[PDB]
């Protein structure tokens, strides 16, 4: 069984520690999600009529 | 009309005459100056509302 041969375990872990922590990470920092236009047709300082 | 009516002496005469003699107190406001400057003083409240706005 190859995947018993733990002579060529760290040229598994290494690059998938860079992979999964860093890159895919990174990836997915770019890939960002705006709140949805909401044009506020309410909004208006109008002080109360000089008077 | 009372020259020829009022038999009384003199009473139509002085009467008509401290009519003539007689001049009501025609009163004065002294109301308006003050509304006037009411007036002014919110013209320019307006006016500085109006410009800010």
């Amino acid at each position: 069984m190859p995947q018993l041969n733990t002579t060529v375990w760290p040229t598994m872990i290494t690059p998938m520690l860079l992979t999964l922590f860093l890159i895919t990470q990174l990836k997915m920092l770019n890939t960002n999600y705006h709140l949805p236009p909401s044009p506020k047709p309410m909004k208006m300082k109008n002080y109360n009529k000089p008077w | 009309y009372y020259k020829a009516n009022v038999a009384k002496a003199g009473l139509v005469d002085d009467f008509e005459k401290k009519f003539n003699a007689l001049k009501v107190p025609v009163p004065e406001d002294k109301y308006t100056a003050q509304v006037d400057a009411e007036e002014k003083e919110d013209v320019k409240s307006c006016a500085e509302w109006v410009s800010l706005s």
